[PDB]
């Protein structure tokens, strides 16, 4: 809910949601110009995309036990407010969601 | 042939006393989804000399009326998922008819054997049922298809899926496979994939009455 209600929050100002998880290949995501991290290559990731039927969709990535992706999706529009590859954070705009790295180490 | 044989041989060549054990006492001590009497609904409803068309989920739904035993259905008064919701998007452009039921049933009594690989999950625990024996289970579900059928249509959506490849003689039978409807992978190629209308091609071409997707 921590993460969750933040993401929801900004999305919103720029009602409630349930979540859908799915396992996908890292591959399977829209990276678009970007070159996927190497320690993720070839990775099966849990995602929780948070939705309701008013409806854009955001989202959670995990990898073993760890928050890798924040984002949101409009279509075939993926953006990543949020890329860590298990050992660093590669991009972040938490600052945005109102959000620190010490929010995600905890949660 | 018929799947209580098949259950019969996955069940003497591996020990599932203990997840039988957890699963009785999961259901007595915590909230388990789907019922106990709708675990093998997509078994029930697509008999095993019935099947035309194999689509793998992954983890039966973790909220209140959704999962009844089908990968990928909801019960016909719940509300769509986004994944579902895609499904059937690509399939309003695919065949061309437009489903005003998330119930897939009716897909399963055509031929399509919805199957889960794991097919227990308590409620709000998104994977609480992994790595409990389910996987090797639906793991010789998809072998005894690939085994004992002669020409299917095994449909693969995400990487997940697309690891069973390895189970499928793909000399005896058809694979269509494409990244998850998920709205996270929709897009890089499940949308114009059109799977529906490719599983009747190849089941028209092998001389089998194609699956009504529509209602």
């Amino acid at each position: 809910k921590q993460i969750k209600a933040h993401l929801t929050r900004y999305l919103e100002e720029i009602q409630e949601y349930l979540t859908e998880f799915v396992q996908l290949g890292i591959e399977e995501l829209a990276w678009g110009e970007r070159k996927i991290p190497e320690k993720l290559k070839g990775a099966i990731i849990d995602t929780y995309t948070f939705y309701d039927h008013s409806l854009i969709y955001s989202f959670i990535g995990t990898y073993q036990g760890k928050i890798i992706l924040v984002g949101y999706t409009n279509g075939e529009y993926e953006h990543f407010f949020y890329i860590n590859d298990t050992v660093k954070t590669l991009h972040s705009e938490l600052h945005l969601l109102n959000l620190t790295e010490e929010d995600l180490e905890f949660v | 042939m018929e799947w209580s044989q098949i259950f019969h041989d996955i069940t003497t060549k591996h020990d599932f006393k203990a997840m039988h054990d957890f699963l009785e006492k999961e259901y007595s001590t915590a909230i388990v989804y789907p019922d106990r009497e709708n675990i093998y609904q997509a078994f029930d409803l697509t008999p095993f000399e019935n099947i035309k068309v194999v689509i793998l989920g992954q983890d039966p739904y973790h909220g209140p009326n959704q999962a009844h035993g089908l990968a990928f259905s909801v019960q016909p008064n719940a509300k769509f998922p986004p994944s579902l919701r895609n499904m059937y998007k690509e399939l309003a452009d695919d065949i061309g008819c437009v489903r005003q039921t998330p119930h897939l049933q009716d897909w399963a009594r055509e031929g399509v054997l919805l199957l889960n690989t794991v097919l227990t999950v308590r409620q709000g625990e998104a994977n609480s049922h992994r790595d409990i024996g389910w996987e090797t289970f639906t793991d010789e579900i998809i072998k005894a298809v690939s085994d004992y059928k002669e020409h299917v249509v095994f449909i693969l959506w995400g990487k997940p899926a697309q690891q069973k490849i390895k189970l499928i003689d793909t000399s005896k039978h058809c694979i269509i496979k494409s990244v998850h409807p998920s709205p996270l992978s929709a897009y890089r190629g499940f949308f114009g994939s059109k799977p529906y209308s490719k599983a009747n091609t190849y089941l028209e071409s092998v001389g089998k009455s194609p699956i009504n997707w529509c209602e």
